């Protein structure tokens, strides 16, 4: 997710031109905090998730 | 969140508990109907179960 981040990112702007990501199986083998951390991560990188 | 991944919904007795309701009712119980006669706590997957 980071380095989609840099790759959808020119500099300057806090976000990419096109913010949205898709997951399949999304958290299919995280514990649930775990889940809960990579979705942190997500937000960190501030993104629009499926 | 081993407690929470511990317990959730069950499939099953959804699938008991619309047959009783639907048994009870005869009649077509719309998606609203359903969460309101049966106890939300998991909602969402009753929804998806429906």
């Amino acid at each position: 997710t980071a380095s989609l981040s840099y790759a959808l990112s020119p500099a300057g702007s806090r976000y990419p031109l096109f913010g949205t990501i898709i997951l399949d199986e999304a958290f299919s083998r995280s514990s649930h905090a775990v889940a809960g951390r990579i979705i942190a991560a997500l937000r960190e990188f501030g993104l629009h998730a499926v | 969140d081993f407690w929470d991944a511990f317990n959730g919904l069950d499939r099953e007795v959804l699938i008991q508990q619309t047959l009783q309701l639907l048994a009870k009712e005869n009649r077509p119980v719309g998606l609203a109907e359903l969460a309101e006669l049966l106890p939300p706590a998991h909602d969402l997957e009753t929804f998806a179960v429906w």
